[PDB]
C-alpha cells in the first residue's frame, strides 16, 4: 500500500477517535425544546434562569447536569414543518400564561396540536403555567372572570385531592385547578400510555423552576428507562 | 432394592415432558424476535438472548437425561458425549447465573443511578461482558470436564471425593453472590420508585422468589451428594436430586417468561409476529 | 393598501403566464423517449458493468 | 504560516544536539512534519517523517537508530535529537510540512533550515544534470525510475521542487496536476517510469535547480538535480 | 375593484386551464406501452459510511464521483470516500441543527444552513489547512431548507419566509429575490444548463424560475398534499415532484402539464427525496416506510425496492456519471448502492 493512502487511514482513525471522545459531551446533555405563545413570558424564564437570528440556545448546568434549551421565535406560524427535526429530544417545555382568559382557546388548540402530532408522539411535554401574581391579583380583583369565556368553569367543583399552599384564597385554588383539569382533558386524549404530560405551576420571580424542570426530566429519564430495559 | 419405582417415575416424566415443550416453545419464542427485528437489540436484550441460547442447550441437553432417569445403567451414547454433555450443561447453569448477576448489576446502574453517571452503552461493552461470562461460564465447568471418567450412567470413580468437595465449594460462590446481588440492588430499585411502578415492584418480587425457590434446592443437592457418606443417604441423595433437577429445569423454562413476557415491546414483537 | 397591490401583482403574473408557447404531449413524449434511449447504453444502473470498472 | 528553525552551531562529531521548529499561522497538529538535508553542492536527501499524534513515526536507513524526532501540540514546537554526529553530517537542514487527503498538496511549504558544520529504494536518476538554456524558449526535462510508481489505485505518486540559488525549495508538481500558487506555464507527462517536465517558456525567475522525488513507499529517496544556466 | 381583479384573475387561471387540456391530446401511457419492460433491478450495499452522531438529513456530491458532502444534526460536515472509505476533513458548525447541505462545482466550498436563519459557506482551498467560517449570509427571516451551487461566485437559497435569495459570494448581498410563492418553499433543483431552476413549495405546487429575468414562467399544479422533494431531468426539460400523498408525479417545462404519476396501493408513507439516473429511465423516490423504491419513468412499474436502512429515509443522492448512489437515514447510516 502506499504511503498517501496509509496516512489517510490514519487521519480518519484519528477523526473517528475524536467523534468518540465528542459522543461522550453529546450524550451526556439532555436537549429540551421550549415553545410558547407571543404573549407567553418564556422571555422572562430564558433571562432569570441563567444558572434576524434563528434558533436561540441556552446551555444552563444544575445539580451537576447541563440542559440546552433550544428557542425558535424568528419563524412564523408554520410549525408542522420544522417540528419533525425536534425529534428524539428530551423534553418539550411548552410555557404558556393562564392570565389571558381570552386567547386560552389559542393556547389550547396549539397545545392540542403539538401534542397529536404524528412524529412527537414519543416526546412528552411538560407544561408550565406562567404569570400566576397577576391571574391571581385578577380574579380576586373581580374585573375580568372565567365564566364569561368558557361556560364549565360554574360547572365544576373543587377537587378532594387538592393539596394547595396554605395561605391563598380558594377562589384562585378553584381557578388554577380548573385550568390544570382542563389543560389535563386535552393532554390525556390519545395518551396511550406512551407519552404523558406534566403540568406545573410556575411564576417569573420564581427561581426553583430549574429543580422542577429536572424533577420533570428525571421522571422522563426514568420513564424512558423502565421501557428500554425491560421492566415496565 | 430398585432406583425410582415406575409409580413416582410417570408422573415426573410427564411433568419433564410438559415443562420441556413449553419450555422450548417460550425460547423460540424469544430467540425469533431478536434475529430479524432491529428495534428488539437493545443492550439488556443481548443479555436476554444469550440467556435464551443457554437455556435452550439446557433443554436440548434434557433428553438426554430424561433417558437416563430411565435406564442408567447401560451405555451413554458414547464415551466423550457423556463428558460433553456434562460439560456443557454445568457451562450453561454458569452462564445463566452470570447473566442474571450482570442483568441485576446493569439494572441497577440504568434505574437507580443520578443522572450523572448513567451511560456508556459502549456495545463494545455489552459483547465483551456476554463473552467474558460466557469463558468465565466455560472455565467453570472444565473441573466437570477433569472430573467425570469412565469407571463402572458413567459415574465417577469414588477416589477423588476431596478434589470434588473443594470445587463445589468454589462454585458456591456462584449461589451466594447472584443472592447477595440480585436482592439489594433490585431492593434499591424497588426502594426508589415507591417512596405502573407497583406493578414492577411485584415483578421483582416475584422473580426473585422464584429465582430463590429454584436455586436453593438445586445446591441443597450439591452439598448432600457431597455429603453421602452413609447408605441411607445414597438414597436419599436420588430422591433430593430428583427434586432438584425439576425445580431447575422449571426455572429454566420460567427464566424467559419472567424476564421477557412482561416487557411491552417483547408483546409487541410477539404480536406484529 | 396592499391588497390591491397584491391583486394586481397577480393579475399581471396569470396575464404574463397565459402568453406562454405550449407543445403536444405526442411530441415531447418521443423527444423525451428518445433523449432516454440515446444513453441507454451510458448508463451503470441500467446495464450492469462488470465488476472491472466498479 | 511560518517556520522558524534553530540550533545551529560548530559542534564536534560524537556530540548532541536539539534542534528545534517553531510554526506560526496554520494547524500544526493536523499537518504531519519531514526533514530534509541538503550536503553543499549535494542533492537532498530524506532524514525523518513524523505523523500527526505522533501515531506514525519513521526515520532513513542511515539514521536509523541514533537520530529521533518529537512534536508538542500544545506548545506547537518541532525537536530533533542529533546524537553521535559523524564527520559527514555537515548539512542545511529543512523542515517541511504535508497534509494527507484527496486533492491535498503534500511538502508546499518549505522551511528556512539551519546548517550544521561538524568538526529496496527506488534510486532517481536523472540523465540531465545541466542545460544551459536561454529565457524564452521551451525547457524539457527527464526522469528516469527504476521501479513502477503506478499503484494499483491508477494514481502517479511523484513530486516535483524547485531550489533558487538562495531560496528555499517550491513544490511545482505533486500529482499532471499543478500546485497552487504555480503558473501554468509548467507541465508533466510520463508513463509509470520515465517522466517529462516542460515549461513554457521561462523567465529570469524560473531559475533553478529541479529535484525530483518518488512518494511509493516511506523511504523516499530524491534524485541528483538539474540546474539551469540563464 | 377587488372583486373584478379576482374575476379576472379566475377566468384567466380558467383560461390558462382550458389551454393546458386542449394540448393534451393523448397521455404518456398510450405511447410508451410499446416499449420493452425494465424487468427487475438488484442493489447491494458496497460501501456503509458510518461516524454520523446524530440524524442525517442532506448529502450532495462533488463534481466528482468520489467525494461526498452530508449534513447531521450534530452540526459537524464530514467528508467521506466513496472508494477507500475513510473520513477526509471534519467541518464544525456553530449551529446544530443543520437541514441542507451543498458542493460547490470548483470543489472549493461547502454551504450550510438550516434552523439557524443564517447560511455558513466554508473554503475547503485554505492555506492554513483548517477549515474555518468564509461567508456567513444572514437576512432572511425563517429557516433554510435547500441550498445549490450554481457557480463560484452566486449561490441561491430557499427559507421558509416564502422568499428565494440569489446571494453573491463576493459581497454577501441579495442580487435577485423570489417572491412569487405563497407557502414554505420546500426543495429545489437546477437545470443542467445553469440558468434556470425549478423550487418545489408547501403551497402544492412547483414553480419554474430564470437566474436573470427572476420571474416565474409556468406555474404547475396537481398535487394534493404538501410537496417535499423535487429534482429536474439530466436533459433540462421536466422534473419529478413528490408530496407526503405517496403520490409522485412528473411535470415538463415544455408540455407544461402533469405527464405520468406514479403510486401504490400499499405504500401510503409520504415521499422525502427524488432523483434520477445519468439516463432518466429509471426514478428513485425515498419513503417513509424504512425502504426506498426505484420505478420506471416511462412505465410506472415498481422496478426494485431497497430496505437496508430500518428508520426513515431522508437523503438520497445519484452520482454524477450513475456509478453509485448515496442513501441516508435517521439511524446516523450513509449507505452506498452499487
Ligand atoms: C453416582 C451415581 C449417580 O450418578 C450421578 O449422580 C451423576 C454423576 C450425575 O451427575 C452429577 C454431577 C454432580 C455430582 O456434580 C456436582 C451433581 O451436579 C449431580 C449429583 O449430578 C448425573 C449426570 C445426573 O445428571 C444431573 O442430574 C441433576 C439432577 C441435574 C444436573 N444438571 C442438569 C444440573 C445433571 O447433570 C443424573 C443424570 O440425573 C443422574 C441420574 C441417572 C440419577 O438420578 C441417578 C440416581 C444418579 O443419582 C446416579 C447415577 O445414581
Amino acid at each position: 500500500l502506499s504511503a498517501e493512502d496509509k496516512a489517510a487511514v490514519e487521519r480518519s482513525k484519528m477523526i473517528e477517535k475524536q467523534l468518540q471522545k465528542d459522543k461522550q459531551v453529546y450524550r451526556r446533555t439532555l436537549r429540551l425544546l421550549l415553545l410558547g405563545a407571543d404573549n407567553s413570558g418564556k422571555s422572562t424564564i430564558v433571562k432569570q434562569m441563567r444558572i434576524t437570528s434563528g434558533i436561540f440556545e441556552t446551555k444552563f448546568q444544575v445539580d451537576k447536569v447541563n440542559f440546552h434549551m433550544f428557542d425558535v421565535g424568528a419563524q412564523r406560524d408554520e410549525r408542522r414543518k420544522w417540528i419533525q427535526c425536534f425529534n428524539d429530544v428530551t423534553a418539550i417545555i411548552f410555557v404558556v400564561d393562564s392570565s389571558d382568559y381570552n386567547r386560552l382557546q389559542e393556547a389550547l388548540n396549539d397545545f392540542k396540536s403539538i401534542w397529536n402530532n404524528r412524529w412527537l408522539r414519543t416526546i412528552s411535554v411538560i407544561l408550565f403555567l406562567n404569570k400566576q401574581d397577576l391571574l391571581a391579583e385578577k380574579v380576586l380583583a373581580g374585573k375580568s372572570k372565567i365564566e364569561d369565556y368558557f361556560p364549565e368553569f360554574a360547572r365544576y367543583t373543587t377537587p378532594e385531592d387538592a393539596t394547595p399552599e396554605p395561605g391563598e384564597d380558594p377562589r384562585v385554588t378553584r381557578a388554577k385547578y380548573f385550568i390544570r383539569k382542563e389543560f389535563v382533558d386535552i393532554s390525556t386524549a390519545s395518551g396511550d400510555g406512551r407519552h404523558i404530560c406534566y403540568p406545573h405551576f410556575t411564576c417569573s420571580v420564581d427561581t426553583e423552576n430549574a429543580r422542577r424542570i429536572f424533577n420533570d426530566c428525571k421522571d422522563i429519564i426514568l420513564q424512558m428507562n423502565l421501557r428500554e430495559y425491560n421492566l415496565v | 432394592c430398585s432406583p425410582f419405582p415406575l409409580g413416582a417415575l410417570v408422573p415426573v416424566t410427564a411433568v419433564c415432558l410438559c415443562l420441556f415443550v413449553v419450555g422450548v416453545s417460550g425460547n423460540v419464542v424469544t430467540v425469533m424476535l431478536i434475529g430479524r427485528y432491529r428495534d428488539m437489540r437493545t443492550t439488556t436484550n443481548l443479555y436476554l438472548g444469550s440467556m435464551a441460547v443457554s437455556d435452550l442447550l439446557i433443554l436440548l441437553g434434557l433428553p438426554f437425561d430424561l433417558y437416563r432417569l430411565w435406564r442408567s445403567r447401560p451405555w451413554v451414547f458414547g464415551p466423550l458425549l457423556c463428558r460433553l454433555s456434562l460439560y456443557v450443561g454445568e457451562g450453561c447453569t454458569y452462564a445463566t447465573l452470570l447473566h442474571m448477576t450482570a442483568l441485576s448489576v446493569e439494572r441497577y446502574l440504568a434505574i437507580c443511578r443520578p443522572l450523572r453517571a448513567r451511560v456508556l452503552v459502549t456495545r463494545r461493552r455489552v459483547r465483551a461482558l456476554i463473552a467474558v461470562l460466557w469463558a468465565v461460564a466455560l472455565l467453570s465447568a472444565g473441573p466437570f470436564l477433569f472430573l467425570v471418567g469412565v469407571e463402572q450412567e458413567c459415574r465417577p470413580s469414588p477416589a477423588q471425593l476431596g478434589a470434588l468437595r473443594v470445587m463445589l465449594w468454589v462454585t458456591t460462590a456462584y449461589f451466594f453472590l447472584p443472592f447477595l446481588c440480585l436482592s439489594i440492588l433490585y431492593g434499591l430499585i424497588g426502594r426508589e420508585l415507591w417512596s405502573g411502578h407497583r406493578q414492577t415492584v411485584r415483578v421483582l418480587l416475584v422473580v426473585v422468589l422464584a429465582f430463590i425457590i429454584c436455586w436453593l434446592p438445586f445446591h441443597v443437592g450439591r452439598i448432600i451428594y457431597i455429603n453421602t457418606e452413609d447408605s441411607r443417604m445414597m438414597y436419599f441423595s436420588q430422591y433430593f436430586n430428583i427434586v432438584a433437577l425439576q425445580l431447575f429445569y422449571l426455572s429454566a423454562s420460567i427464566n424467559p417468561i419472567l424476564y421477557n413476557l412482561i416487557s411491552k415491546k417483547y408483546r409487541a414483537a410477539a404480536f406484529k409476529l | 393598501t396592499a391588497s390591491i397591490a397584491q391583486a394586481r401583482k397577480l393579475v399581471e403574473q396569470l396575464k404574463m403566464e397565459a402568453n406562454i408557447d405550449r407543445i403536444k404531449v405526442s411530441k415531447a413524449a418521443a423527444d423525451l423517449m428518445a433523449y432516454c434511449e440515446a444513453h441507454a447504453k451510458e448508463d451503470p444502473l441500467l446495464t450492469p458493468v462488470p465488476a472491472s470498472e466498479n | 504560516v511560518q517556520l522558524v528553525e534553530s540550533g545551529g552551531g560548530l559542534v564536534q562529531p560524537g556530540g548532541s544536539r536539539k534542534l528545534s521548529c517553531s510554526a506560526s499561522g496554520f494547524a500544526f497538529s493536523s499537518f504531519g512534519m519531514h526533514w530534509v538535508r541538503q550536503a553543499p553542492e549535494k542533492g537532498l536527501e530524506w532524514v525523518a517523517y513524523i505523523s500527526s499524534g505522533s501515531g506514525t513515526i519513521y526515520y532513513a536507513d542511515t539514521v536509523k537508530g541514533r537520530f529521533t524526532i518529537s512534536r508538542d501540540d500544545p506548545k506547537n514546537t518541532l525537536f530533533l535529537q542529533m546524537t553521535s554526529l559523524r564527520s559527514e553530517d555537515t548539512a542545511m537542514y529543512y523542515c517541511v510540512r504535508s497534509i494527507y487527503y484527496y486533492g491535498s498538496s503534500p511538502f508546499d511549504f518549505w522551511g528556512q533550515g539551519t546548517t550544521l558544520t561538524v568538526s529496496a529504494d527506488i534510486v532517481m536518476t536523472q540523465a540531465t544534470s545541466s542545460v544551459p538554456v536561454t529565457p524564452g524558449e521551451s525547457v524539457s526535462i527527464s526522469c528516469r525510475s527504476s521501479k513502477s510508481l503506478l499503484h494499483s489505485n491508477g494514481n502517479t505518486y511523484l513530486y516535483w521542487f524547485l531550489q533558487r540559488p538562495g531560496q528555499s525549495p517550491q513544490l511545482l508538481i505533486y500529482r499532471s496536476n499543478l500546485a497552487s500558487g504555480v503558473p501554468d506555464r509548467f507541465s508533466g507527462s510520463g508513463s509509470g517510469t520515465a517522466f517529462t517536465l516542460t515549461i513554457s517558456r521561462l523567465e529570469a525567475e524560473d531559475v533553478g535547480v529541479y529535484y525530483c522525488m518518488q512518494h511509493l513507499e516511506y523511504p523516499l529517496t530524491f534524485g541528483a538535480g538539474t540546474k539551469l544556466e540563464l | 375593484e377587488l372583486d373584478q381583479l379576482r374575476q379576472e384573475a379566475e377566468q384567466l387561471k380558467n383560461q390558462i386551464r382550458d389551454a393546458r387540456k386542449a394540448c393534451a391530446d393523448a397521455t404518456l401511457s398510450q405511447i410508451t406501452n410499446n416499449i420493452d419492460p425494465v424487468g427487475r433491478i438488484q442493489m447491494r450495499t458496497r460501501r456503509t459510511l458510518r461516524g454520523h452522531l446524530a440524524k442525517i438529513y442532506a448529502m450532495h456530491w462533488g463534481t466528482d464521483s468520489r467525494l461526498l458532502v452530508s449534513a447531521s444534526q450534530d452540526g459537524k460536515l464530514i467528508i467521506w470516500d466513496s472508494y477507500t472509505t475513510n473520513k477526509v476533513h471534519a467541518i464544525p458548525l456553530r449551529s446544530s441543527w443543520v437541514m441542507t447541505c451543498a458542493y460547490a462545482p470548483s470543489g472549493n466550498y461547502v454551504a450550510c444552513g438550516g434552523l439557524d436563519n443564517i447560511c455558513s459557506i466554508y473554503n475547503l482551498k485554505t492555506r492554513e489547512g483548517n477549515v474555518r467560517v468564509s461567508r456567513e449570509l444572514a437576512g432572511h427571516t425563517g429557516y433554510l431548507s435547500c441550498c445549490r451551487f450554481l457557480d463560484d461566485n452566486q449561490i441561491v437559497t430557499s427559507s421558509g419566509d416564502t422568499t428565494c435569495a440569489l446571494w453573491d459570494i463576493e459581497t454577501g448581498q441579495q442580487t435577485t429575490t423570489f417572491t412569487g410563492h405563497t407557502g414554505d418553499v420546500m426543495s429545489l433543483s437546477l437545470a443542467p444548463d445553469t440558468r434556470l431552476f425549478v423550487s418545489g413549495a408547501c403551497d402544492a405546487s412547483a414553480k419554474l424560475w430564470d437566474v436573470r429575468e427572476g420571474m416565474c414562467r409556468q406555474t404547475f399544479t396537481g398535487h394534493e398534499s404538501d410537496i417535499n422533494a423535487i429534482c429536474f431531468f439530466p436533459n433540462g426539460n421536466a422534473f419529478a415532484t413528490g408530496s407526503d400523498d405517496a403520490t409522485c408525479r412528473l411535470f415538463d417545462l415544455r408540455a407544461d402539464q402533469e405527464l405520468m404519476t406514479y403510486s401504490h396501493d400499499n405504500i401510503i408513507c409520504g415521499i422525502t427525496s427524488v432523483s434520477f439516473s445519468k439516463s432518466g429511465r429509471l426514478l428513485l423516490a425515498g419513503y417513509d416506510d424504512f425502504n426506498c423504491n426505484v420505478w420506471d419513468a416511462l412505465k410506472a412499474d415498481r422496478a426494485g425496492v431497497l430496505a437496508g436502512h430500518d428508520n426513515r429515509v431522508s437523503c438520497l443522492g445519484v452520482t454524477d456519471d450513475g456509478m453509485a448512489v448515496a442513501t441516508g437515514s435517521w439511524d446516523s447510516f450513509l449507505k452506498i448502492w452499487n
